[PDB]
């Protein structure tokens, strides 16, 4: 009857399942090996990746021009999964280091940049390469 | 000049 | 679809968020600290909880009768939010235990069971101790 | 019994800002 009430179930059941190498289905799969892939990311290259996000002020005015700016350099040489987990782990750091910093505002145009990016120049080499069906049988954990 | 270097150098664990 | 490449960014953004006490939004919030708290009664609860539900032995016959019995006794002498989280950790486990038997098929009757129940016996009580946005205030883990 | 015995015991640990 309420959206929100079977919303929370399913978001709660979802987490249970991937805690014991389940999925709720073939999307929840997709984003668990994606959040995993980002922490593996993130624990992997901190160094480095701390050096790059550290470099970055972020402000209304050129967030735009920074993202564009990272992104491109990230898929100069074309696109790996690798580049793909990466530009999603970017994409959080500034979302976090946005409200650090009292833009809440840019969470939600991050947000819709990054599937902008995705739609437009990702999901050709997205599927040519197997979709993230692929991507899951690659890097996911999960019991299948 | 960096997010290209670490483009080609980031490796993920993988499923062999 | 361009929808799926949405959700997908909105998932990762709202974890990688949530890693740094941050939340995407009120539901993301609520959602997160239902998580930690079905965490944190799995860990406190183990052994009578795992005791129970060892003898719950699910067929897909016998599936409903033991989630309506099991959730009619553990509100018996009504509603508490310790109560609620046992409810949805519940549930969690027959569906765990549901797909380790292959019985994948009572997952999404498990939720409809569970959203159907929260929605009728458990959101009256509580709207009246103050909604999801107290049971964050009290169990969820969040910045200031 | 076991269900309702456990219902009655549950105790998580709370943001007590006090």
């Amino acid at each position: 009857m309420s959206q929100s009430n079977r919303e929370l179930v399913v978001d709660f059941l979802s987490y249970k399942l991937s805690q014991k190498g389940y999925s709720w289905s073939q999307m929840a799969a997709v984003k668990q090996a994606l959040r995993e892939a980002g922490d593996e990311f993130e624990l992997r290259y901190r160094r480095a990746f701390s050096d790059l996000t550290s470099q970055l002020h972020i402000t209304p005015g050129t967030a735009y021009q920074s993202f564009e700016q990272v992104v491109n350099e990230l898929f100069r040489d074309g696109v790996n999964w690798g580049r793909i987990v990466a530009f999603f782990s970017f994409g959080g750091a500034l979302c976090v280091e946005s409200v650090d910093k009292e833009m809440q505002v840019l969470v939600s145009r991050i947000a819709a940049w990054m599937a902008t990016y995705l739609n437009d120049h990702l999901e050709p080499w997205i599927q040519e390469n197997g979709g993230w069906d692929t991507f899951v049988e690659l890097y996911g954990n999960n019991a299948a | 000049k960096d997010w290209e270097e670490l483009g080609e150098e980031i490796r993920l664990k993988v499923f062999v």
